[PDB]
């Protein structure tokens, strides 16, 4: 995963 | 629910183009994600690793590095730079 994909995972759970 | 970034955090968020003083948590995480991505603070090989020791983010978070896998730690570090709005 790219950083933005890791970022997006976290964000989605918020 | 709304949050009020404290001044160093708000400055970071505004540096990517945000104009508000009040945000949802999801917005704060979105802009902070864009900041990390655009300034290329992440490790090239393991892109969940973030290096912030010579950046504003490091002063704000009080750490030289972290991993996106450290969810609770990231929230702890974020929430110290925010007030939850009644």
């Amino acid at each position: 995963l790219t950083f933005x994909e890791y970022x997006q995972l976290x964000l989605s759970a918020a | 629910t709304l949050v009020r970034p404290k001044p160093l955090l708000l400055k970071l968020l505004k540096s990517v183009g945000a104009q508000k003083d009040t945000y949802t948590m999801k917005e704060v995480l979105f802009y902070l994600g864009q900041y990390i991505m655009t300034k290329r603070l992440y490790d090239e090989k393991q892109q969940h690793i973030v290096y912030c020791s010579n950046d504003l983010l490091g002063d704000l978070f009080g750490v030289p590095s972290f991993s996106v896998k450290e969810h609770r730690k990231i929230y702890t570090m974020i929430y110290r730079n925010l007030v939850v709005v009644n």
